[PDB]
């Protein structure tokens, strides 16, 4: 979480001799940008290691960042960065809380497929864009995501199998992330920011060891 | 800075190599190489720290409560309460 | 080394003698505690350290990983809690032969 | 290769599959691809690439510790 | 071409645009959300197959040009082109028609199985498909997000062309990691007390 | 789900200790 | 393969005249530490994804490409653990009315 | 999973 004025360094990095390293910039729906390199450029500032630091005030960041990595000479298939999301905050501060939207039966008796949907409870301001992940695993199978008071948008799609989805197993993690004071709310900072998503037979299984507890010691 | 002792019940500590020496409650309990870069509980209810610097390093606490349910006195969960009690204590 | 009081549930901090103490969560009404204590109440499982008074949170270099629910009226749910568990369902059946 | 995906475990080939006895599957929409609920399946990429398959992480298994052992065997030797 | 919706199995023609020759790099990519860009050629050849795929070339022209046998909703996604930056020369965004059901449910309201052709208290989204593997079936669908008015979902749709059978009932309607296979194992000890 | 029906056999299990 | 755990136990097929020596996952394997070791027929390891890949033999010199035949055995195994392959839970029942029988 | 307690449980039990 970056609030304005302040300073944020994010990482990328290669270990099998990747002789060109560069950020790429994708602002979500009309854009996509390049960010300067330097293996041996507004708003922004060792063949191994390759650092992204903040080191100014601007505020239209708005955007996903992209980590590239590629050889030199041979055919040059291209390897990409996951992605990176930054913050922009003019006490007033407030990261935009996310929330999840869990399908009803009624679509599993009908088609017996599942659908799953998580928001982010939205505000006047924008910088808030990218998409989730999935029970600490991150699923690349099935996915996907994408006015207001004058005091961005962005929710998530999957497609899921009835027998996919019934657990409370196949935990859905959804955050769209601020990767990362006077004010009685914790420090902007903080942490991942997340709405999550039968084991209940399965604690209650092991609370009934309890009785399996209690056999044992009468015997 | 540090910070290297982070936490499928998984327990890491990054950005160290050679010899790594696994410390629950400050004791000597398990020895980790090179090719490996986890540890694993196996609620882990538990005090650790990972030594492959200078005396290890940020200590970290755990502890898990099981029951992701359990908010209040949720009427599914308190008849499943219930009926098993009843039954396994009328036995 | 953080360790719980039993009555609201009440998550405690101690920590070196501090002339001020303060704390990081991870207009919220829930959020209200008294010295060293830290309550919740209606927790959620959304992104819902402490140190004495100084200049950066590092001091406190121990951390904590929390994953649990703190409410009212409510027993404690622990491994040892299964015992208390245990306890509630001998006292029930001497409660149901009553 | 072959790849777990959601439900069921798959097995994915570039070309048609054959199969040799063992738990017998059900065929996908897809005919270079195979499903299932082991057998070996030849593929090609030409040159020809047999691949035999047997999966451990199970939807119906069991898997304890020797205390635990030690559990099952008193249980079941006084249930006797 | 534009976001073109096609019905699934369809040959493809989807094209790059470029005004250099000076460079060394041609290959496709499948973009997801938050997987970033995978790159699935080798034509830095004209003539390169690898299951579905396959593209020609033409640098007199200008214009690449890719084709698709047999698309699949795993098509549904921007389909891009490749200082040694990756200078996506044009790119395509495309989506493809899993057709063969249409219905409303309430979670939030979400729309879905319309296959075709289909005031600030409530918030919609546009339609989108996707590739389902497991089973592979697919589905499109829309949700209708709104907390304010009490909406429900016949009357958050009616901007919304429902299609004419869309089922509305409104009112109305694995196991991994140790502890479930316990649970399969311990049931031995769960009946003896029987008796006991 | 299958667990509801472990009950479901459950009770069966329990009327078949009962008519026993 | 033929599979124990007792330490798991590994089955290769034999050859005539042929030494033997195992690959994992892409990677060497010893036979370094002592949960690693191989020097007859068998191949020893199991830690959950970490060991999970392809487990085959190969050939002095002609290795890896003559090689079309490959296992891929991916696993959890956890540690001190119970031999048991998805339809086994007969067999498991099997054992124990052995048990039951004496 | 429950063919466990199906197996034979259910089967004895309906006659
Ligand atoms: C890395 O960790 C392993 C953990 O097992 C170490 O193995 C054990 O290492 C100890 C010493 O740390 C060995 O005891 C004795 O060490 C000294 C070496 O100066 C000497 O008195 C003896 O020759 C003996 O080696 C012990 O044998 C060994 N035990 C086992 C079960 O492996 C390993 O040495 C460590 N590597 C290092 C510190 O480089
Ligand atoms: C061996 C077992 C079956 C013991 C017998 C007790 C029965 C009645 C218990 C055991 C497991 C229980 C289930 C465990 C988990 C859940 C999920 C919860 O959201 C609703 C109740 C429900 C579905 C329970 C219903 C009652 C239940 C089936
Ligand atoms: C799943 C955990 C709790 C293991 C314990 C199994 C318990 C719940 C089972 C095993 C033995 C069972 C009992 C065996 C005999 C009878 C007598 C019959 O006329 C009514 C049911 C009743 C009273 C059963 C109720 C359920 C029971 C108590
Ligand atoms: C290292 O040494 C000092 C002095 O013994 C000790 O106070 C400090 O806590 C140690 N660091 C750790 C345990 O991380």
């Amino acid at each position: 979480v970056l609030k304005t004025g302040q300073s944020m360094t994010l990482q990328c990095a290669q270990d099998m001799n990747h002789e060109y390293m560069s950020w790429y910039r994708q602002d979500p729906g009309m854009g996509l940008r390049l960010i300067h390199y330097s293996v041996g450029p507004n708003g922004y500032n060792t063949t191994e290691d390759f650092p992204l630091r903040l080191l100014s005030a601007a505020p239209s960041q708005t955007s996903v960042y992209f980590c590239a990595s590629s050889y030199v000479g041979n055919t040059g298939e291209l390897f990409f960065g996951e992605g990176s999301r930054l913050t922009v905050l003019e006490k007033n501060v407030f990261p935009p809380e996310v929330a999840v939207f869990e399908p009803s039966e009624a679509e599993i008796s009908h088609t017996q497929k599942a659908t799953l949907v998580c928001l982010a409870t939205g505000f006047y301001p924008d910088h808030v864009e990218l998409s989730w992940w999935v029970n600490g695993k991150e699923v690349h199978s099935g996915v996907s995501t994408d006015k207001e008071q004058p005091a961005y948008c962005l929710s998530s799609r999957l497609r899921v199998s009835a027998t996919f989805w019934q657990n409370p197993r196949n935990h859905f993690r959804c955050q769209v992330q601020f990767y990362g004071w006077t004010q009685d709310r914790a420090k902007p900072v903080t942490q991942i920011v997340s709405a999550e998503a039968v084991l209940s037979a399965t604690i209650l299984y092991e609370i009934l060891l309890g009785k399996a507890t209690l056999y044992a010691v009468l015997v | 800075g540090n910070h290297l002792v982070k936490v499928s019940v998984l327990l890491t500590c990054d950005a160290e190599a050679k010899n790594i020496t696994w410390f629950k409650d400050g004791k000597m309990i398990g020895f980790l190489t090179e090719d490996k870069k986890k540890w694993n509980l196996g609620d882990p209810r538990g005090m650790y720290q990972c030594k492959g610097s200078q005396n290890k390093s940020k200590p970290l606490q755990v502890y898990y409560r099981m029951c992701q349910n359990c908010i209040e006195l949720n009427a599914a969960t308190i008849s499943g309460f219930l009926f098993a009690e009843i039954v396994s204590i009328f036995v | 080394p953080y360790k719980v009081s039993i009555s609201t549930v009440i998550l405690t901090c101690p920590q070196y003698p501090g002339s001020e103490i303060l704390w990081q969560h991870n207009d919220d009404k829930n959020i209200g505690s008294d010295e060293d204590h830290l309550s919740l109440k209606e927790f959620s499982e959304l992104e819902q350290v402490c140190y004495p008074r100084g200049s950066k949170p590092e001091d406190a270099n121990f951390y904590l990983y929390l994953r649990a629910r703190v409410c009212e009226n409510c027993m404690e749910m622990d491994v040892m809690s299964v015992a208390t568990i245990v306890i509630v369902d001998i006292c029930i059946t001497g409660g149901l032969l009553l | 290769p072959i790849e777990e995906l959601e439900d069921r475990v798959f097995v994915n080939c570039n070309t048609s599959i054959t199969w040799v006895e063992g738990t017998v599957g059900t065929l996908l929409s897809d005919i270079t691809r195979l499903d299932l609920g082991r057998g070996i399946y030849r593929c090609n990429g030409d040159k020809e690439s047999t691949v035999q398959v047997h999966y451990r992480m199970c939807q119906s298994c069991v898997e304890l510790d020797p205390a635990t052992v030690a559990g099952i065997i008193v249980t079941d030797v006084i249930a006797t | 071409p534009a976001a073109l919706s096609v019905p699934e199995g369809e040959n493809l023609v989807l094209n790059c645009s470029f005004t250099d020759s000076a460079i060394y790099n041609l290959q496709w990519f499948r973009q997801d959300p938050g997987k970033g860009l995978t790159s699935l050629l080798l034509i830095q050849q004209r003539e390169q197959t690898s299951g579905r795929l396959n593209a020609s070339l033409d640098k007199s022209s200008g214009r690449s040009t890719l084709y698709i046998a047999a698309s699949q909703p795993g098509d549904s996604a921007t389909y891009l082109c490749a200082s040694y930056i990756p200078t996506f020369g044009r790119g395509t965004s495309l989506i493809v028609h899993p057709y063969i059901d249409p219905a409303v449910y309430q979670l939030v309201c979400l729309f879905t199985d319309f296959d075709s052709q289909t005031d600030s208290d409530v918030y919609i989204t546009d339609k989108t498909v996707l590739d389902m593997r497991s089973m592979d079936f697919k589905s499109n669908s829309a949700v209708a997000w709104s907390n304010k008015s009490d909406f429900a979902c016949a009357n958050a749709f009616n901007n919304s062309i429902i299609p004419e059978d869309t089922f509305f009932p409104s009112p109305e309607s694995t196991n991994l990691n140790f502890q479930n296979l316990s649970v399969i194992g311990f049931r031995i000890l769960l009946l003896k007390v029987a008796g006991f | 789900l299958c667990y509801l029906l472990d009950g479901i056999l459950f009770i069966y299990g329990v009327i078949l200790t009962a008519l026993f």
